[PDB]
């Protein structure tokens, strides 16, 4: 796949992913809060179409991200996010995707998502987060 | 606790 | 080095 | 003055910034490093002409500003910022303006600077720095 | 106030 | 079960935990750094007997955990956590536990474990960490 | 002088110096607050006596520095650290010292005093600071 | 990376 990595912000305006029923998660791109005013992060996109696209809009600054979920597993023998849930102080968004193979949760206690990084191919191969205080 | 992230700041130097 | 610093959690997925 | 609030950022590329011997600063500007990509911070301005322009341009990553000092004092009537030194773990920039009224010194054993705020009116007023890891 | 604060992750397990 | 937070330190020495291949996590406990110096964290122990105990002794510093996995799972009607893993740079210490339930990842890409909290009746009811750079 | 670092805590709990009206400051020593309780640092003492003790005992946790300033000068050859002054939220303690020499400044907008390390022979040669969120 | 947890330091104030 091909990596991305956007970096670190001051938070999160909007979440831009696309998914496929039978397959896994395929575009990822993320609107941040840049001191204040929004920074539209690049598109990072499946090498291939036919995805369902979402639009994650949150009401920045009151409303911000608490828990990240989904599910890994195996896509024509590729181990590949899956599925994808963000779960905010105000609503649950998801789970997108397909909820199969092996769950993952990152809840978080004291802090903020800040940025993300991985990796595209066909679907998401991977993916990390900037917390920050 | 807001979804703005925060720094240390130190200052200010200057008229206060 | 000059660059700020972040903790970062993952990866999830493959690798 | 007006006052300004550039945030935080990765790290910092160049600071523009203007000096007359006689008052004090009189512009403050930085381009500062926002993950990899220049970031050109707003343009803090005085209200007058006159002054001395200043471009530091910093070798960045590997340099960066290891002490802040300068001298505050009053000018017709306004208690304002009258000179700056920055120096790196490279060279000393500056001093920038007199040596003259009440020192101010902010060395850094460990972290970085990572923004600026302020206010400037026909000179710079004051300003604060946003420390990090 | 006084208190240091830090990033927290979790709570895994009931709740 | 009665909460525990042993707060922030400089960095983890030593995991002193205890299981039963039957049930769940029991004793937790943890050997902090403290500015160069262990400190030896309070021992939080379970309201039952018959655990097998663990020493997880870390070479610190140059040693540091890069990813705590493992599965929670019900047991006499109570959610806990059945079992741990702790990964290193270094080694892999575990499972330990009942490898059954729905499994949880926090692997780390930049940054250290400094702190525990959670709670404990019989079995260690969940656990939070606190992260730091 | 001898070199000391106390190194990183949540908190200030009390602040114990000694100086002399004529020379500077003598010796330092910090309680620091630990996750929640008293942590009684080392008494960083000067090699001479003679100094006047003060006690600075902080109303934790709704008490904390906000500003810490200074002089530095030299004193029978030596630059060294010759007045102190604590500013809190609630109150000023100090000047303690002589206010003789060159003046310094750190005001904090955001953030918290966590630690201290320097170096004291005669009188206390030098210090640093350690802040945190 | 090591396993020593990191913090801003302002100063040294005084000598050198």
């Amino acid at each position: 796949g091909k990596a991305f990595d956007d970096g670190v912000f001051t938070g999160i305006r909007e979440i831009n992913l696309s998914y496929n029923k039978e397959t896994a998660i395929g575009d990822f791109q993320v609107v941040y809060d840049l001191n204040g005013s929004p920074y539209v992060g690049e598109n990072h996109k499946s090498f291939i179409t036919g995805f369902t696209p979402v639009k994650i809009s949150l009401d920045f600054p009151s409303e911000y991200i608490m828990e990240v979920s989904g599910y890994t597993g195996k896509v024509s023998g590729y181990v590949v996010v899956r599925s994808l849930t963000f779960k905010t102080n105000k609503k649950t968004y998801g789970p997108y995707g397909v909820t199969s193979g092996t769950p993952f949760s990152l809840p978080i206690e004291n802090g903020l998502i800040v940025g993300f990084k991985g990796s595209i191919g066909y679907w998401l191969d991977y993916f990390s987060m900037y917390l920050s205080l | 606790q807001s979804g703005i992230s925060q720094t240390v700041i130190v200052g200010p130097w200057g008229a206060q």
